[PDB]
Formats: structure tokens, C-alpha cells, sequence
């Protein structure tokens, strides 16, 4: 039964970076990467950022260029996104899921609520 | 070829005429006394 | 030569040995039938030259 | 499947060797027969008409 | 903790020949007075055994870990209680559960647990020569015990733990199998006045436990004791004793049962022609004559496949994927002939609701031909 | 088609249109060209001088040329762990085809 | 437990009482295979297994011998020859929450199809290509879970059921039900139920002796004979 | 389950019976040759040979 328990993400107000962790266990995680998906009230899933294993190479969507990155670590087995210039149209689910090519419908987490309060 | 085979007889047809033979020879050479001893 | 049908056929019972003890004993019956008939007499006979 | 099959050539086979059974009885019959001739008309002379 | 235990000079493997060994009851089913016929794993008669010593005269403390198939007959000709348990599992490394049954001196101990077991397990007896006395002293089987699932003890009792002059006194047979989920292990004790190679003889052994541990054993090894009285890892004696190990496998064998209800006597039905008529009639003993056995039958060798040169998929896209199909009571119709078909990625797309086949299988559909396919 | 066999050329002329080829009991006996023969098999019997005398036994392969498998050929097979003599004796124990065995095993 | 780590219990050494299970009709499916479920009352077995697993309802048909299906043969596989009964109830109000409970995983992708009750644990991840990416999950190589993500909207097909299998197998008896035990009689042709094997016939005291090991004794046919000792004899009937 | 069984039992039955007749029908042979040989051999002498 692996758990991908992710850290809540309370509201931060606009010019401080915002770092939403992410972890999970019962399997092995350097072998396995996990990629950030965005979903948001009123419409659905958005694949946001993935991260591989060996080559580590943060690639994510051309609309989010230059303010979002993760960071991972393997000796605590978990993922760290970092969002600067934090707006509130980022009022978002940043959830987790098991990092694939085709990341649609896979496993996923449960989630937090984060949004920029102005 | 499925599991039907024949069985050779025990007395080839050889040893059939050999007792033929001898019945008919014994027949010809002493009539019935050869059938009730020697 | 199947395995999965002889697993099944002896699950079915045991007909192949009667129906095997029948033929052989027809076979045995046979060959005292042959020996009965024309074994009567235990001294080759030859006729004279 | 296996089991139809196995069912109708079960039955085959045991009709087979019931005919062969009844067949050998009569051939058996004919063998007794062959025997007494051979032991009357042959080792002996008959008195018996036909 | 334990320490490699050195001062073993290395020698080859040794094999004895088992007479009529290696039975047990089959079933908890009481029998008397009938020839029953049981197929099941048995160790074949006049079979080879691997025969492991335990002598000072090298002092061959032989304790080697042994693969595990799909059974084992332990036999074990002592006067001293060398050996006292076994260790069953697929890596001895923790990693894993593993089974151990041991014999102390003091209780019969079961364990199923997870050990970091080192290369040389074993027990140890000091002897005082101040005041005659032996008793157990070295426990060094395992280093670690983490996860624990089954444990069982016995009542204490107090053994023997004396070396004893003279030949062997005792013979000790078990059977473990790994089956179903269960661990059953057989047994019998025998009274023995010998010297080495296995006495010849019958002897059934009866149930003696059914540890429902459920675990998968792949090897296992044997635990058995050591006599003290220099350096831990050369300061030891051995003491005399002697095991052989068979490997089980699946027989079919005829038992006879006393009026008692006891197995006495037992046909293997492959060992000899001879044992194979026997088995064939059902009895002992079987009179002069030529009797039908068996069916000389000759098994294939290889396996070939000669399916068509042909390698144009077969086109299934406008077939699956097309974005228009007609009505149900015009439903479209599409030939498929000339091509190869790969079937199995159509069975694991995972998209489809149903996917009943009748006739045919929905697997072992990527290896028949067909003249047509009608879509 | 799946089977189990020896494959041997054949001498036998498929025309173009034809595949498999069935001999009586419609059972496939060659496909396209090669013909299959069923792998060699019989029956195995054995001859016994009784328990109560002795434990030797000899085994007769039947309708089995076993130039392929104290060896003995015979028109019912071959019987191997009997010796064959020029002798002949009552018959004791019948093999077929004319040929006996009694009791070592002879025959 | 999730499917893909259906956890299974033993259960021995107690009186189960079916009836309540049966009458309690809060059980979506309740098909018993091999024993007719208003049967077990009168029986008993050695052991119990209780396998406990979540799927979809839809999926409630693929738990059954000689069914194909994505989870029948790469999760839980009962065998061709299974005895004992599929228990199915919905629990959609206690395991769907808005925004998609994904804690219940299935796995998908296997190279062979399980064999019967047996549960793979295995983390591999599975390999669709020939080039292997030695762990890390890429092109023709895939993880090979999936989440079920229930809603509480979801319908009746995706809605979330708990389902536990209760599997048998009688090889002395150890858990039986609620019935209750009679005085033995001897000397008379009575209907006898021991350990919930039945007969009927004359139950005598017997000098044959059973190792400790041993319940019942049977002679030719399989017929038993005796019973833990007591000798069965039927009765005196013949032909008029 | 019980028809699998019946048709079974009742299978084998019939053959038991089967083979039953026809072994009662090689009796008969035997006791009428039994009764043929008390008549023509303890009542008076034979002159049939063998
Ligand atoms: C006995 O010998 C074995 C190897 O022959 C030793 O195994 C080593 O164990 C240590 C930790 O216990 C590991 O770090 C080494 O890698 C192991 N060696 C090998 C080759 O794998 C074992 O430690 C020895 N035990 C003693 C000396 O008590
Ligand atoms: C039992 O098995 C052993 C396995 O070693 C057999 O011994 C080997 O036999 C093969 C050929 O059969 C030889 O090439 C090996 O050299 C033998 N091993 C050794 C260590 O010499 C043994 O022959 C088998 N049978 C008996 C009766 O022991
Ligand atoms: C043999 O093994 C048994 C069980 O492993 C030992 O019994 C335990 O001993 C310890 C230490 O004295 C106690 O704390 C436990 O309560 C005992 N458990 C029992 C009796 O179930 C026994 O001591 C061992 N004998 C020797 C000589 O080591
Ligand atoms: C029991 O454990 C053994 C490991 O020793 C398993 O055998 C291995 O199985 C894996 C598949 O998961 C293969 O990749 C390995 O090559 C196998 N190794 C050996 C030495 O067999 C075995 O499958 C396990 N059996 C059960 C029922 O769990
Ligand atoms: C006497 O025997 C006991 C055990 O019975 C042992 O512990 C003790 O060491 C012995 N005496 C001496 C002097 O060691
Ligand atoms: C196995 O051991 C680990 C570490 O000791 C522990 O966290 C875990 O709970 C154990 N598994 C059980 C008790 O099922
Ligand atoms: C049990 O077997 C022994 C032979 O060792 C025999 O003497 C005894 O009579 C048997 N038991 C009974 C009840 O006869
Ligand atoms: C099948 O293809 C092979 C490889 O080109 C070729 O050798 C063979 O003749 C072909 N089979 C035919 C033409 O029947
Ligand atoms: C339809 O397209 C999908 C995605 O490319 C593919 O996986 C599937 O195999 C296609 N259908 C068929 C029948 O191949
Ligand atoms: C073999 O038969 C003879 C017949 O006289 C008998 O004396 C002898 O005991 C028998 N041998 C065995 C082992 O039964
Ligand atoms: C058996 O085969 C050999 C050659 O393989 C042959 O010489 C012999 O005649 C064959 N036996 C019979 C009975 O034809
Ligand atoms: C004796 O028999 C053997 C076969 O066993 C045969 O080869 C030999 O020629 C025979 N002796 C004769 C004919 O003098």
C-alpha cells in the first residue's frame, strides 16, 4: 500500500517563493520519478513539471517557463517545488503522481489546496 | 497408429502344418490308434 | 498423448483396465482355442518315404 | 469439451470390446466344434450320422 | 554472536545408496490390511543420498547449505545429539522471512521470523572436566530477529549432552515438505546398532507436525552441535555423527497395511520391471508369466514453428480507431486477410469494457491462423 | 495445426492447390511437402519367472524394432534380458510368433 | 488493503455462525461456490481464509473460478476448483470523498498470469519493450499501477465495493459452526453428523487402533468405516 | 452433481451386468458339455474317441 502523503500547503501572501513538499513510501523512489500536476476548480487536470532520475532534467510546460522548478532528494525521498513570483491565479491542487511519459490518469495523490492571498 | 495393434498368433502357421502333418501321417501310417495311445 | 485427457479419464473411472483385462483374456482364449484344436497329438507323425 | 469427447469415445470403445466378447464366444463355440471333429472324424472313425 | 568457525580440513562430497527409505503416510486416513496406491512426492528406493560426517579422528564438521525442490528425507545415525534443528528460507539474509526450528538443550524452540543469519550457525557443549558435566553453553545461530510471525515452545526437558563410547546408537528420520502453505515434517526414531552407511530395513514415519507458516523455501541448512572442553574458532571438537539427505520426488508407490493399520512393506511401481508389474496387479508377489505392463512411447525433442512469411500488420486502426462507425442495423464490415495480427495489444489496451471470446480462448489467440478475420 | 511426429520427405505429389494431406481415419498424414509419422511406440510387457523363484524379469517391446531403442529380435518385437538358445523346449511361457521363454531367463 | 496487496487472515479454532452473514442482507453479492450458503450451519472445516481486497462493482464479476479478466489474473486469481463464497458490499459513503480518493491502488501489467491465491508483491517495474530502462520508467517501460481515484459521484460501475473472499479446505475439524452436540447411541441405526461428516448407520465401541494423527478410518469404496473410537456398520437390510 | 454420478454408477452397472451374462452364457456351455458327459459316460460307454 504506497502512500504518497503530501505536505499541506497553507496560504502565502505575494513576494516570498513558495516551496510545497511532496513525499511518499512503501516503494522504492530513486528508481522511480514523480512528475507535479495542476488541477483547478471549474476545469480539469493540468500536467505541470517532471523531473527524471538519472539525467534530472526539470521539463515542464512553455506557459510556465522561469517560475516554477522541483528539486528532489533520494536520502529523504521526497519532492520540492518552488514557485516564485507567486500570483493568486495560482489558487491550485498541486498534487503528485507516479512519474510516466504519458502521465494521464495515473496514480495520484490526494493533494492540498494552495492558493497566493493578495 | 492409434493405439491398435495386432497381436501375433502363438503357433505360427508353420507349426499349424507341422501338427496338420503329423495328424494326417499318424492317420494314414496306424488309422485311429494313434489317438487312444501309441 | 495428452496429458490434460488422461488426467481427465482417470478422474473418469477405471474402464482401461477392464476393457484391457478383456482383450487379453479374448487373446489368450484365442491361442487355447488353436492349441485345443490342433495340439492333440504330443509325437510328430512323418510318413514313410 | 475434453470431457464430451472423452465421454463418446469411452462408449465407442466399450461397444467395441462387448461385440468382441459376443464374437469370441461364438468363435470359441466353433473352436469346441473343430476340436470334437478332430478327435472323432479324424483320430477315429464316426458312428455319428452328418 | 558467531564466529567463522575454522580448523576444518576440505574434502569431496560423499554419496550412499538409500535401501528402501524415505516413507511416509500419505494421507491421516486410517488403513488395515490393503495394498492402497498413492501418487505423491517420495524419495525413490535405492536412491543416492548425500552422506555429511561429523568425526574428530580434519575433524570434518561438515554443515554445507543444501537446496530445497520440493522436499527433503533427513536421516541421522548418532549417539551424542550432534545435530539439533534446521533453517529453511530463500536467503538467509533477512530480507526475507525464514523459518528455524532448533532442539536446545532445554526446550524444542519454532520459530518463522526474519534472520540475518552468518555462514556458520551452529551450538556448543563445554564439558568441565572439574565435575563430570555437559551442558549446553554457544548459542551462535543468528544476528538479528526483526519481524517474528510463528513461535512455539515446548515443555523444558533436559537431554543427555554426553558424549558416548561405542558405535551408533540411534537413528533419526524426518521429511519436510513445503506444501500448500504448509510445512508438514514427518518423522520416526529408531534403535540402531551400527557404524556408518544407513541400515538397510522398513520403517514408516509417522506425522509429527504441520507448521502453517505458508512462506516460499527455496534452501535450507542443518544446525548441529560442537564439543568444547585454544582459539574459539580452532579450540572444538567435533564428536561422532553422521546425516544423509535425499531429495523427494513424485511417485506413485504401492503400500501394503498391517492388520494393525501400519505400513509394513511398499512397491515403487519405476523402480525395476519387476516393481512395475507388481504395482500393475496390486499385489507382492506376482506369479510366472508375461504380463502387459506398460506403453514404450518416445517424448519429442524440439518444437517448430513454420507460420507464414508474411509481415503486413494487420491493419486494426480503421477498425478500432476509426473516428465513424455505421448503425447497428447497417453495421460496417471490414476484411482482414494477408497480414499478421498481433493480438496482444489489443488485449492489453485495457480500454475495452469486454472482450468475451467465445470458442477461442481470449489468450492463446497470438498463435493460431485463420483463413479470415470478419470485423 | 499442432502435432507430434517425424517429418520425412514424401514421395507423394500435392498438387498446387492442395495443403494437408489425410489418409483413412482422417487423420493428417502429411503437410505441405512432408510426411508425418507417429513417433515410435508399443507395448512393453514383462516376463517373469515368478517372485517366489527369482526376481530376474525380461521385457518384451511389441511391434518394436528396437535396432532404434542380451537383446533379442522375434516377429512379436524384441526381448531383451533373455538368452536366446538353439534348443527347444516345451513351451512355458508364451511370447507369440513361435517363440517361448522359461527359466537365467532363456529363450 | 488494496487489491494488489489483498491481505488475508486465518481463522481457526471458534464457531462461525453464517446465518447472520447470510440474513443480514446488507451484502451486495453473496455467491457461494462449491457450498450453498443456508448450508454452512450443519458443516465445519479446518480452517477459514478470509481475503480482503477492494474493486470496482463492475468488477465484482471477474472474482470467480475460470474468469478472465485485468484484475482476475494480475491480482487475485481463484482457482478452476475453488470451494467456499464471494462476499461483495458497496461502501461508497465510507471510501469515496470529494476530490477522488487515489488511496486504493491496483496493479495492471504482468508478465504472467497469477496462479490461484497467489499474491504479488512485486515492485518491478514492467517492461513493454525489448530495451530494458533498468528501473527508470520510460519509453516501452512502464509502472505498472494504476489508482481507482473513487468519487462519490461516481456511478454504480465505478463505485467502490469491499469484497471478501472465505476459502476451504478439509484436510481433524477445528472451526465449526452453531449446532449443537447430541449424547452418542450405540447399538441402533441412527442418522450420525461427525465433525459434519454424514451417515447413517450402527455406531459400535471398536478395538482397531488409530494413531494419534488419525480421525477416520475408511475401507474399500471410500466409504468410512470407523470414526474417532466408533465402528460404522449400516444397518441390517436385504431383500424380501 | 448427482445426474454426473448416476449416469456414471449406472454406466458401470450395465457393463458388470454385461459381462455377467456373457460369462454365465460360457457356464451354461460348460454345464450342458458337464451334463452331456455324465449322460454318455457314468450311464453308459462312450464311443467317441478322446
Ligand atoms: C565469515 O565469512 C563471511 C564471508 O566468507 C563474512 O561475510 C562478510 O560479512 C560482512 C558483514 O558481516 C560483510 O561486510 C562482508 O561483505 C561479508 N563478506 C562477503 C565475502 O560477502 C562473515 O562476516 C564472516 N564472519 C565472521 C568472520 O565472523
Ligand atoms: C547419485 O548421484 C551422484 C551425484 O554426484 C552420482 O555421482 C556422480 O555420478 C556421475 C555420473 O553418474 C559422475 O560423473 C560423477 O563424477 C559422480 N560424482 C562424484 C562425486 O564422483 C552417483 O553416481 C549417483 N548414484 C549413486 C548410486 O550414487
Ligand atoms: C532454549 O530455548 C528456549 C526458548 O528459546 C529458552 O527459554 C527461554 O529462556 C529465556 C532465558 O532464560 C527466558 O527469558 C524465556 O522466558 C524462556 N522462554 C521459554 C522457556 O519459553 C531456553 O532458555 C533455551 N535454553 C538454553 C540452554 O539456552
Ligand atoms: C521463491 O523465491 C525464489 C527466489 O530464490 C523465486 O525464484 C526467483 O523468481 C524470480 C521471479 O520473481 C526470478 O526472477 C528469479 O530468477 C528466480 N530465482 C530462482 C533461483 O528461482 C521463486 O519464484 C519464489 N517462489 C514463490 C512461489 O514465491
Ligand atoms: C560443576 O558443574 C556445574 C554444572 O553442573 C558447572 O556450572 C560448574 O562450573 C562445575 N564446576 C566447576 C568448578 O566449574
Ligand atoms: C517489519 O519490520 C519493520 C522494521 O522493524 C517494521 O517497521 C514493520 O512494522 C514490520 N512489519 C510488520 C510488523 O508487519
Ligand atoms: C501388531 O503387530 C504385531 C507384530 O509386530 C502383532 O504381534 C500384533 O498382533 C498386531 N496387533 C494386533 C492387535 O494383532
Ligand atoms: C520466406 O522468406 C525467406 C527469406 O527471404 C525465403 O528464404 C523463403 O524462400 C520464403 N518462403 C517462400 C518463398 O515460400
Ligand atoms: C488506437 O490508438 C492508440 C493510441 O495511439 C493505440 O494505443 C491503439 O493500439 C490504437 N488501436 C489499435 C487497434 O491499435
Ligand atoms: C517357492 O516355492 C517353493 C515351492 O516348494 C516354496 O517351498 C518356497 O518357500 C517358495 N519361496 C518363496 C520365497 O516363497
Ligand atoms: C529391424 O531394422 C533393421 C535395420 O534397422 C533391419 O535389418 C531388420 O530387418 C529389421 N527387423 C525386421 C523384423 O524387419
Ligand atoms: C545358436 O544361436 C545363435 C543365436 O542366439 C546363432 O547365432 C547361432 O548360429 C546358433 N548356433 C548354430 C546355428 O549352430
Amino acid at each position: 500500500q504506497v502512500q504518497l502523503v503530501e505536505t499541506g500547503g497553507g496560504l502565502v501572501q505575494p513576494g516570498g517563493s513558495l516551496r510545497l513538499s511532496c513525499a511518499a513510501s512503501g516503494f522504492t523512489f530513486s528508481s522511480v520519478y514523480m512528475n507535479w500536476v495542476r488541477q483547478a476548480p471549474g476545469k480539469g487536470p493540468e500536467w505541470v513539471s517532471r523531473i527524471s532520475p538519472n539525467s534530472g532534467n526539470i521539463g515542464y510546460t512553455d506557459s510556465v517557463k522561469g517560475r516554477f522548478t522541483i528539486s528532489r532528494d533520494n536520502a529523504k525521498n521526497t519532492l520540492y517545488l518552488q514557485m516564485n513570483n507567486l500570483k493568486p491565479e495560482d489558487t491550485a491542487l498541486y498534487y503528485c503522481a507516479i512519474g510516466l511519459n504519458l502521465s494521464s490518469s495515473s496514480v495520484r495523490g490526494q493533494g492540498t489546496q494552495v492558493t497566493v492571498s493578495s | 497408429f492409434n493405439g491398435l495393434t495386432v497381436l501375433p498368433p502363438l503357433l505360427t502357421d508353420e507349426m499349424i502344418a507341422q501338427y496338420t502333418s503329423a495328424l494326417l501321417a499318424g492317420t494314414i501310417t496306424s488309422g485311429w490308434t494313434f489317438g487312444a495311445g501309441a | 498423448d495428452s496429458t490434460e485427457c488422461s488426467n481427465l479419464l482417470l478422474q473418469y473411472g477405471s474402464f482401461c483396465t477392464q476393457l484391457n483385462r478383456a482383450l487379453t483374456g479374448i487373446a489368450v482364449e484365442q491361442d487355447k482355442n488353436t492349441q485345443e484344436v490342433f495340439a492333440q497329438v504330443k509325437q510328430i507323425y512323418k510318413t514313410p518315404p | 469439451q475434453i470431457d464430451r469427447l472423452i465421454t463418446g469415445r469411452l462408449q465407442s470403445l466399450q461397444t467395441y470390446v462387448t461385440q468382441q466378447l459376443i464374437r469370441a464366444a461364438e468363435i470359441r463355440a466353433s473352436a469346441n466344434l473343430a476340436a470334437t471333429k478332430m478327435s472323432e472324424c479324424v483320430l477315429g472313425q464316426s458312428k455319428r450320422v452328418d | 554472536q558467531c564466529v567463522n568457525l575454522t580448523t576444518r580440513t576440505q574434502l569431496p562430497p560423499a554419496y550412499t545408496n538409500s535401501f528402501t527409505r524415505g516413507v511416509y503416510y500419505p494421507d491421516k486416513v486410517f488403513r488395515s490390511s490393503v495394498l492402497h496406491s498413492t501418487q505423491d512426492l517420495f524419495l525413490p528406493f535405492f536412491s543416492n543420498v548425500t552422506w555429511f560426517h561429523a568425526i574428530h579422528v580434519t575433524k570434518r564438521f561438515d554443515n554445507p547449505v543444501l537446496p530445497f525442490n520440493d522436499g527433503v528425507y533427513f536421516a541421522s545415525t548418532e549417539k551424542s545429539n550432534i545435530i539439533r534443528g534446521w533453517i529453511f528460507g530463500t536467503t538467509l539474509d533477512s530480507k526475507t522471512q525464514s523459518l528455524l526450528i532448533v532442539n536446545n538443550a532445554t526446550n524444542v524452540v519454532i520459530k518463522v521470523c526474519e534472520f540475518q543469519f552468518c555462514n556458520d550457525p551452529f551450538l556448543g557443549v563445554y564439558y568441565h572436566k572439574n565435575n563430570k558435566s555437559w551442558m549446553e553453553s554457544e548459542f551462535r545461530v543468528y544476528s538479528s530477529a526483526n519481524n517474528c510471525t510463528f513461535e512455539y515452545v515446548s515443555q523444558p526437558f533436559l537431554m543427555d549432552l554426553e558424549g558416548k563410547q561405542g558405535n551408533f546408537k540411534n537413528l533419526r528420520e524426518f521429511v519436510f515438505k513445503n506444501i500448500d502453505g504448509y510445512f508438514k515434517i514427518y518423522s520416526k526414531h529408531t534403535p540402531i546398532n551400527l557404524v556408518r552407511d544407513l541400515p538397510q530395513g522398513f520403517s514408516a514415519l509417522e506425522p509429527l507436525v504441520d507448521l502453517p507458516i505458508g512462506i516460499n523455501i527455496t534452501r535450507f541448512q542443518t544446525l548441529l552441535a560442537l564439543h568444547r572442553s585454544g582459539d574459539s574458532s580452532s579450540g572444538w571438537t567435533a564428536g561422532a555423527a553422521a546425516y544423509y539427505v535425499g531429495y523427494l520426488q513424485p511417485r506413485t508407490f504401492l503400500l501394503k497395511y498391517n492388520e494393525n493399520g501400519t505400513i509394513t512393506d511398499a512397491v515403487d511401481c519405476a523402480l525395476d520391471p519387476l516393481s512395475e508389474t507388481k504395482c500393475t496387479l496390486k499385489s507382492f508377489t506376482v506369479e510366472k508369466g508375461i504380463y502387459q505392463t506398460s506403453n514404450f512411447r518416445v517424448q519429442p525433442t524440439e518444437s517448430i514453428v513454420r507460420f507464414p512469411n508474411i509481415t503486413n500488420l494487420c491493419p486494426f486502426g480503421e477498425v478500432f480507431n476509426a473516428t465513424r462507425f455505421a448503425s447497428v442495423y447497417a453495421w460496417n464490415r471490414k476484411r482482414i486477410s494477408n497480414c499478421v495480427a498481433d493480438y496482444s495489444v489489443l488485449y492489453n489496451s485495457a480500454s475495452f469494457s469486454t472482450f468475451k471470446c467465445y470458442g477461442v480462448s481470449p489468450t492463446k489467440l497470438n498463435d493460431l491462423c485463420f483463413t479470415n478475420v470478419y470485423a | 495445426l499442432t502435432g507430434t511426429g517425424v517429418l520425412t520427405e514424401s514421395n507423394k505429389k500435392f498438387l498446387p492447390f492442395q495443403q494437408f494431406g489425410r489418409d483413412i481415419a482422417d487423420t493428417t498424414d502429411a503437410v505441405r511437402i512432408l510426411d508425418i509419422t507417429p513417433c515410435s511406440f508399443g507395448g512393453v510387457s514383462v516376463i517373469t519367472p515368478g517372485t517366489n523363484t527369482s526376481n530376474q524379469v525380461a521385457v518384451l517391446y511389441q511391434d518394436v524394432n528396437c535396432t532404434e531403442v542380451n537383446v533379442f529380435q522375434t516377429r512379436a518385437g524384441c526381448l531383451i534380458g533373455a538368452e536366446h538358445v538353439n534348443n527347444s523346449y516345451e513351451c512355458d511361457i508364451p511370447i507369440g510368433a513361435g517363440i517361448c521363454a522359461s527359466y537365467s531367463i532363456i529363450a | 488493503a488494496s487489491v494488489y496487496a489483498w491481505n488475508r487472515k486465518r481463522i481457526s479454532n471458534c464457531v462461525a455462525d453464517y446465518s447472520v452473514l447470510y440474513n443480514s442482507a446488507s451484502f451486495s453479492t453473496f455467491k457461494c461456490y462449491g457450498v450453498s450458503p443456508t448450508k454452512l450451519n450443519d458443516l465445519c472445516f479446518t480452517n477459514v481464509y478470509a481475503d480482503s481486497f477492494v474493486i470496482r462493482g463492475d468488477e465484482v464479476r471477474q472474482i470467480a473460478p475460470g474468469q478472465t479478466g485485468k484484475i482476475a489474473d494480475y491480482n487475485y486469481k481463484l482457482p478452476d476448483d475453488f470451494t467456499g463464497c464471494v462476499i461483495a458490499w458497496n461502501s461508497n459513503n465510507l471510501d469515496s470523498k470529494v476530490g477522488g480518493n487515489y488511496n486504493y491502488l491496483y496493479r495492471l501489467f504482468r508478465k504472467s498470469n497469477l496462479k490461484p491465491f497467489e499474491r504479488d508483491i512485486s515492485t518491478e517495474i514492467y517492461q513493454a519493450g525489448s530495451t530494458p530502462c533498468n528501473g527508470v520508467e520510460g519509453f516501452n517501460c512502464y509502472f505498472p499501477l494504476q489508482s481507482y481515484g473513487f468519487q462519490p459521484t461516481n456511478g454504480v460501475g465505478y463505485q467502490p465495493y469491499r469484497v471478501v473472499v472465505l476459502s476451504f479446505e478439509l484436510l481433524p475439524a477445528t472451526v465449526c459452526g452453531p449446532k449443537k452436540s447430541t449424547n452418542l447411541v450405540k447399538n441402533k441405526c441412527v442418522n450420525f453428523n461427525f465433525n459434519g461428516l454424514t451417515g447413517t448407520g450402527v455406531l459400535t465401541e471398536s478395538n482397531k487402533k488409530f494413531l494419534p494423527f488419525q480421525q477416520f478410518g475408511r475401507d474399500i469404496a471410500d466409504t468410512t468405516d470407523a470414526v474417532r473410537i466408533l465402528d460404522i456398520t449400516p444397518c441390517s437390510f436385504g431383500g424380501v
